[PDB]
DNA sequence: CACGTTGATTTTT
DNA sequence: ACAACAATCAACGTGA
């Protein structure tokens, strides 16, 4: 599989952006109790129910761009570090650090998903993502837990008074799943398995990830195009709509009624389409994948020859 | 009283107006009962009934006594022969004509003619189509004045044109008029707006309509517009001399941190240099007051003074000795430019010429002057024989000393006046009196200032509140009512500049609602603010911009506990809420007229939830009390208008996602407020119930309490058991069983498994109630009640999985037979029947349990709870309490349709 | 020539960082033109460098031919998309946070040692646009346009649907005099030959649009019931 | 250091010790009974003035031989810092609700692999496991210890983690014993843990709280 | 840019 | 019987 996809890809990264996009479509399949809360709720938005002119109207829980990029994004910068390609170390000629004056503006995560230090540099996010909603409703979604902490001597009291910390806190159930396309312009085939292996190698999002939140990335097909296929919510939607709402199935009856709906979407959506990697060809290429992320020689050969070419982006057309 | 009329009642002056109050006394409570319910049409009639009647003041003879109830009756008929005197017939007497007259079936026939030719057998009683005249003239205008969209809208053809031949019919010899201010910052606004009012009167104008950014005034024809360069001067010495005074009383311009006492830069244009110094005095007096930590310890403790002086000054280290501390250190800071002239004439006005040496006054490390808190203690104690109030007369005589001796060196400068000028050019932009010369504005320079504003060559930040068109500043903790200090993307990226700007003009803003509101600076967006706006219906009469001061000035802070008890008494129906005392002859009349009319809550608990309780309450509540349409938001600026906005009655910018989760939608039209309020105060009766405390109604539970209610509707008969278990009480009243029940109803009105699971659990119980009765009366416990269904779910539970439907029904029916037959006899309805022979009784027992056990173990446990335990055990609980409301609510129903 | 009555759908939710008070940052209820423009067209049209660096990096190009992010490369493509008016809209007030890459955490104080430089350390309450959310806009150009049925807007580039219908030559109509437009409308993007009379404003960057406006010149009735301006070009006031 | 804090001045510490929400391999109809419980006067009945006390209730508890399988994770740890975490994971023996009367566990330890990045949830262990007995459940502890560790080993391969190490079987069972060797002896154990101690100390002074 | 420094509000039957 | 949390998230001034 590799090997005939390696034409697609631009040779070296360009300055312009060119229109190429590979587009990751996904489930993610929440496995135990994520918690995608901002404001001290579980988020969450009103919604038509599906696509065939419903006036059902349907709260679903909503996981913000934030809450699943960085994820990502942290996942492959600890993998580099672990490479030896960047450093931790203020006293490094190959420091990267995460949001402030001292990230680099050379190593892989810097040029696929972007940074912005002001007049010594900015590059835009080559890594397009949208907001994910749960294909269920809320009350269908959700559960809320109490919890408390007691003094170590296994009490609410302590010398005759009571603790004031109890509270509820809400969670995601362990089987909601979150329709995702993500989508990546115009990379060089490493900037392809750097990407896909974060969303491969990546398993933690949310709050409280410390304790909880685990989430299984089942991706469904790849998709080579000219440009946006479609949202999260508008593939979410027809998705309800191919179940008609009997939303309680099994993973792989809901991986691949998720691949024929992909399929029927992607032929009505008006960009040309190179390559649609679905079924037995993903299957494959996922085992191609996983092979170099298991291997110590071919992934720091590939993962070093991203790093030279982003350090030549950025020496070329970049930040210098 | 209704809140309309209360307010309404104020704006009248009864020695030549009583006709108009008794409409108010009588038509106006229920006109808004049948009309109150886009645009809402009691708002249009009521503004047509009061803009006719500020017409009619006009007239060069007095209308009839009797014609001015025709004009008041034909005016709110007119939104809808012989088959049209029946349709004003039936809707009079909705209406209550009746009280205003009598006599009103008699003039019928001109009452019925006014609001839509040949008599049809219905001859006019007024005398001649002379007293038609006025009468029609008059009703026609109103009906188009109050159409108005803009103050433009006379000048632009579409309905001015026949408001002229109108007036001219009426033969009124005064002209229409305008004034428009595009711009709407707030309560710089509203003091524009109110000083050309006050100004325009002099010239006999006198206001017809009002709008949210203008007036249309009927002026007379023969008198000049104001001059552009009067207005602008008179307009600046209203706002300059109201916040100056505001500033000289020292609520405002000035603040306390670490570093001393700090001045506004405003105040150091508004005030002279000369005057700010005669005011420290009594700005000391109420700006540096704390009393239990006071600064001179502290300050004297850094400068290690130590060699036997220390003691002098610690035993009298207090209050007394920072508030001349900071005097000095404003005085050095601000107004004089060197030192030396200065220290040389305290230490000397002062006896400290030879305890203090003038260089060791200056002392300091990142601003804190600890020299002075020296200088201070020294005096204070050698003057140690002074409390605090002998203290500040001496203080008030010493800073005019200062002042004097200041002028007389010439030791301060005359000011820059730089908000004069960019005020001077905010009117010359955005204010309009109609036949006034305009241009078009330079627009690239609003552009020029974005390009620039990361860019070296911008001297200070483009403002953060606006788009930068005129000069900005950077934000101050004493100017601004929120944090100066944080990240800006309006601020270049990974710049040293981090305070965001402000201009000039939202500057003075910040500080009249300092001046005006009296919130604190820099620090009023920890008390959750979220302000409402009580935008017109495009008009307002002159009498409803006085009932909207009447309120905006006078409202009560809302506290949720009585607007619940006010409402679970009188049953729910929500026209109770209309006649509560929401308030606290006019009462405001020196305050400015309200052009935006902003109302705000405040609150001290930290959560999104805590903040939009009252908030939201309110927003729905003035739109069906006033009729007026309200945007709830937590932004200090106030929204840009369109016609878009107007689509809805109500917008609720962000609120908290419990709103989302009822379902209630964010904009609401006329149609919506009604639903939307009982949906609010239901889920407030039901959390004031469980998740509070009689004092603390714990709003940060909110979202726990509707989250709750909508995953499962019996969650509300749950909730109900909490609040009986809370307050103690074994039973719920006989008015808590329909009052929870209506609440389910209400909840569970769009869903279809909530309305199965509702209407399953009361069958349920209307099953078992077949074969089972326990009276009420007796004080039965909660056990008691749910014998059948407590022995249906236990049979369930405690089987092995395996095992069939059809011999979980047969298992659990012998068991309720075998509970049954230990009862008293009196409980069991077919057998206590002696009419039927016994094999009966036992026959129609058998089947009445057969078919109870069948809906649990069928409907119940397997097609609601998915045939699964686990998820059984999960509700075992709130259906139980659903079914204890349930009965109760069946036996209830029982005992009154048995009569 | 042709016009579009495009309808814009929000699919995730927006935000511009239009205003700023305090911890509160948020959104003006109108797309402004330039900003829908570059949605549109950037990468079909105008160029999109993936990379700045230096005074390019923080200072606008929209009417400058020595940069290749123009707004002007439209106007020689003979293409005007105009701002676009909100139809149905919601807020959601989200807070958004600074991540703690590192094991160990400390709050700092913004300004503070560690903290003396104006980056997104802390957090912050962001007002976006929200998913229940339709707006309308126009384009019009002189040719047949290939119009993406997907765009991408703000700080946090988020999805919108574009559904778009031709405005067929039977149902418009030309004609010139005074007009109330109703529409948004940028006023740089006014030429010679339209005179603005009356304007209500809606104060934004990186400048203030009209909400309503009357004209005098020449215009389309593109239905019975609104009115759009014709001749308008990007910059055209300078 | 390891499992974090969060209150107060000198700021919050992540933990690393990462750990996930265990499943029953079995349902929960065969994993569970509800038990009556009261509570009498000390007299030996419910009444001490002839009125009933009426302190009656059920609880639920989970039955005896019900397994749950977990992946526990650490992350950055010295050698030191995983004899701890270990150490935790075979030292402690009671986890529920009243501790005091209830609530005994048996953790068997089935391997430790050392990984570039997270391996499976706990709920895909459970999953895998239940699908390789079929729902056969009723298997004794060793027979289910060896099928946990074949599964682990087959979604291990299927893992896009470089791994290390992979300590299982009878490699597995001589390192716990290595382990069991250092908490039975006072000199060994306090020597390394007191090392953690200045490692622990150490970081708080470089990096953590100072 | 890099040193230094430390006060304020008013209240939710 | 009895707890529903607990903290933290600048605002300048001065000299070089």
């Amino acid at each position: 599989m590799l090997d005939s996809l390696k034409s697609q890809f631009q040779p070296s990264f360009p300055r312009l952006a060119s229109g190429h996009y590979v587009h990751f479509l996904m489930l993610r399949h929440s496995q135990s109790f994520p918690v995608f809360q901002t404001d001290g709720v579980l988020n969450t938005t009103r919604t038509q129910a599906g696509l065939l002119e419903k006036t059902d109207q349907l709260s679903r829980l909503v996981m913000f761009k934030r809450k699943q990029t960085t994820p990502e994004r942290l996942a492959g910068r600890e993998l580099l570090r672990n490479l030896g390609l960047t450093s931790a170390d203020k006293s490094a000629k190959n420091l990267c650090e995460y949001n402030g004056e001292g990230s680099c503006k050379q190593c892989p995560d810097c040029i696929l998903y972007g940074f912005a230090i002001g007049d010594s540099g900015s590059e835009r996010s080559k890594v397009y993502s949208d907001s994910a909603f749960s294909l269920g409703a809320y009350e269908q979604s959700h559960r809320s837990f109490t919890f408390n902490a007691p003094f170590e001597g296994g009490t609410m009291s302590e010398a005759g008074v009571m603790r004031s910390a109890i509270n509820e806190l809400d969670h995601i159930l362990p089987e909601v799943t979150f329709p995702t396309v993500e989508s990546l312009r115009d990379a060089t085939y490493e900037g392809f398995i750097y990407v896909l292996g974060n969303l491969l190698r990546t398993k933690r999002y949310g709050a409280q990830e410390s304790r909880t939140g685990t989430m299984k990335n089942h991706l469904v097909g790849i998709v080579f195009a000219d440009g946006e296929i479609f949202s999260n919510l508008h593939l979410t939607q027809a998705l309800y709509d191919q179940m008609g709402g009997e939303l309680n199935k099994p993973i792989s009856e809901l991986c691949e009624t998720a691949a024929t709906v992909a399929q029927d979407l992607l032929n009505k959506e008006p960009v040309r389409k190179s390559e649609l990697i679905f079924g037995a060809h993903l299957d494959t290429l996922l085992q191609e994948v996983n092979d170099i992320y298991q291997n110590d020689a071919e992934l720091t050969k590939l993962l070093g020859s991203l790093y030279q070419q982003t350090q030549d982006y950025a020496t070329e057309f970049g930040a210098l | 009283t209704t809140l309309l009329q209360t307010l309404l009642i104020r704006t009248l002056s009864e020695q030549k107006d009583y006709i108009l109050l008794e409409y108010f006394q009588t038509i106006l409570p229920a006109l808004e009962e049948h009309f109150g319910n886009d645009q809402t049409l009691a708002a249009h009639i009521l503004n047509a009934l009061l803009t006719t009647w500020n017409v009619m003041q006009e007239l060069e003879f007095p209308l009839n006594d009797i014609e001015r109830r025709l004009l008041c009756l034909g005016i709110t008929l007119h939104d809808y022969i012989q088959e049209i005197i029946n349709i004003c017939l039936e809707l009079g007497k909705r209406l209550n004509f009746d009280e205003f007259w009598a006599d009103w079936r008699d003039y019928i026939a001109e009452i019925s003619y006014l609001a839509q030719w040949s008599n049809a057998g219905y001859p006019f009683t007024i005398k001649e189509r002379k007293l038609d005249h006025p009468l029609r003239h008059l009703l026609t205008f109103g009906d188009v004045a109050v159409h108005l969209s803009s103050p433009h809208d006379l000048v632009s053809s579409t309905m001015g044109d026949r408001l002229r031949d109108l007036l001219n019919r009426l033969g009124i010899e005064k002209r229409f008029v305008y004034h428009h201010l595009r711009d709407t910052t707030g309560i710089l606004s509203n003091a524009i707006h109110n000083v050309i009012l006050r100004t325009v009167q002099k010239l006999d104008w006198k206001p017809l309509l009002f709008f949210a950014q203008g007036v249309i005034y009927f002026a007379p024809q023969d008198t000049e517009i104001p001059e552009r360069n009067e207005i602008k001067q008179i307009v600046w010495q209203g706002i300059s001399q109201e916040l100056g005074k505001k500033m000289s009383a020292g609520d405002v311009g000035f603040k306390r941190d670490g570093k001393g006492l700090k001045v506004s830069p405003q105040t150091s244009e508004l005030l002279a240099a000369a005057d700010i110094v005669r005011i420290l005095p009594q700005v000391i007096s109420v700006k540096v007051n704390n009393a239990k930590s006071p600064a001179t310890p502290k300050r004297l403790e850094k400068l290690e003074l130590g060699d036997a002086e220390r003691e002098k000054l610690y035993e009298v280290a207090d209050l007394r000795c920072d508030r001349l501390a900071e005097l000095l250190g404003l005085v050095q800071k601000e107004i004089f430019l060197l030192p030396e002239p200065f220290i040389e004439w305290v230490l000397k006005d002062l006896e400290l010429t030879s305890v203090i040496m003038p260089e060791e006054t200056q002392v300091q490390s990142g601003g804190v002057n600890y020299g002075w808190y020296r200088v201070a203690a020294h005096y204070v104690a050698n003057h140690a024989t002074w409390d605090l109030e002998e203290f500040q007369e001496f203080l008030q005589g010493f800073g005019d000393r200062l002042a004097t001796w200041a002028e007389e060196e010439g030791y301060f400068a005359e000011h820059q006046s730089p908000t004069r000028q960019i005020f001077e050019d905010y009117l010359d932009r955005y204010l309009e009196i109609q036949g006034w010369e305009s241009d078009h504005q330079a627009f690239i320079q609003e552009l020029e200032n974005y390009v620039n504003a990361k860019t070296k060559k911008s001297k200070q930040p483009i403002c953060s509140l606006s788009s930068g068109e005129f000069p900005s500043e950077d934000q101050m903790d004493s100017v601004v009512l929120f944090k100066p200090q944080q990240y800006s993307n309006k601020n270049p990226l990974g710049g040293g500049q981090i305070k965001r700007g402000i201009s000039k003009i939202w500057s003075l803003e910040m500080l009249l609602r300092q001046a005006f509101w009296s919130v604190p600076s820099g620090k009023f967006e920890d008390q959750q603010p979220i302000f409402i706006y009580l935008y017109p219906a495009y008009v307002y009469a002159p009498q409803v911009v006085e009932a909207i001061r009447e309120l905006v000035y006078g409202i009560a802070s809302v506290n949720l506990w009585d607007v619940r008890k006010h409402w679970v008494n009188n049953k729910m129906d929500l026209t109770s809420l209309k006649s509560l005392p929401w308030l606290n002859q006019l009462k405001y009349t020196k305050e400015d007229l309200p052009f935006l009319a902003t109302v705000y809550t405040t609150t001290r608990e930290k959560t999104d939830t805590d903040a939009w309780v009252k908030p939201a309450f309110l927003a729905l509540l003035l739109p069906y009390l006033l009729g007026v349409k309200a945007i709830a938001t937590r932004s200090m600026v106030p929204l840009y208008r369109s016609d878009q906005d107007f689509r809805e009655s109500i917008h609720l910018d962000g609120v908290a996602g419990f709103w989302s989760l009822l379902g209630i939608p964010t904009d609401l039209r006329v149609e919506d407020i009604t639903p939307a309020l009982n949906k609010l105060l239901a889920i407030y009766t039901l959390h004031l119930a469980a998740r509070s405390s009689p004092p603390k109604a714990r709003w940060q539970d909110l979202p726990k309490t509707v989250q709750e209610v909508m995953t499962d509707v019996l969650n509300v008969f749950a909730l109900a058991e909490q609040g009986l278990r809370r307050e103690k009480r074994d039973r719920p009243y006989e008015s808590e069983v329909t009052e929870y029940w209506q609440f389910a109803e209400l909840f569970s009105q769009g869903n279809i498994v909530m309305t199965e699971k509702l209407k399953l659990t009361k069958r349920l119980v209307e099953e078992y109630r077949r074969f089972y009765q326990v009276e009420l009366s007796k004080k039965p416990s909660t056990h008691a009640i749910l014998l059948p269904l407590s022995k249906a779910l236990e049979q369930i539970l405690s089987v092995p999985d395996d095992w069939d439907e059809e011999e979980l029904i047969l298992q659990g029916s012998g068991q309720l037979q075998a509970a049954l037959d230990r009862q008293e006899v009196y409980t069991r309805p077919i057998i206590k029947d002696k009419s039927v022979a016994y094999e009966t009784r036992q026959l129609q027992e058998l089947e009445a349990i057969q078919i109870f056990m069948t809906t649990c173990v069928r409907d119940l446990f397997g097609e609601m709870c998915k045939g699964d335990r686990a998820i059984l055990q999960e509700q075992r609980n709130r259906i139980k309490s659903g079914a204890e409301f349930a009965y109760r609510l069946l036996a209830l129903e029982a005992q009154q349709n048995q009569n | 020539t042709k016009i579009y009555r495009c309808k814009l759908t929000l699919h995730d939710n927006v935000f511009f960082a239009s205003r700023e008070m305090g911890i509160l940052y948020e959104t003006e209820k109108y797309f402004h033109n330039w900003a829908l423009s570059y949605a549109f067209f950037k990468g079909t049209i105008i160029p999109h460098p993936y990379g700045l660096v230096g005074q390019n990096a923080q200072t606008p190009a929209y009417l400058d031919r020595d940069r290749e992010q123009n707004l002007l490369h439209l106007n020689d493509s003979g293409i005007y998309v105009f701002p676009a008016q909100p139809i149905h809209w919601s807020y959601q007030i989200n807070t958004f946070k600074a991540a703690q890459s590192a094991y160990y955490g400390r709050s700092v104080q913004f300004g503070g040692k560690g903290a003396t430089k104006n980056y997104p350390i802390n957090y912050g309450r962001a007002k976006e646009l929200a998913v229940g959310s339709e707006f309308l806009t126009y384009i019009v150009s002189q040719k047949e346009l290939d119009l993406p049925v997907w765009i991408r807007l703000g700080k946090w580039s988020s999805k919108i649907r574009v559904e778009v219908e031709a405005i067929a030559p039977d149902q418009i109509k030309t004609a010139s005099g005074v007009y109330v437009c109703n529409h948004p409308l940028n006023p740089l993007d006014c030429p010679a030959n339209q005179q603005i009379l009356l304007y209500n404003r809606v104060v934004m960057p990186p400048s203030s649009l009209f909400s309503q406006s009357q004209l005098q010149g020449d215009y389309w009735q593109i239905d019975r019931n609104t009115f759009l301006p014709q001749g308008f070009h990007y910059g055209a006031t300078t």
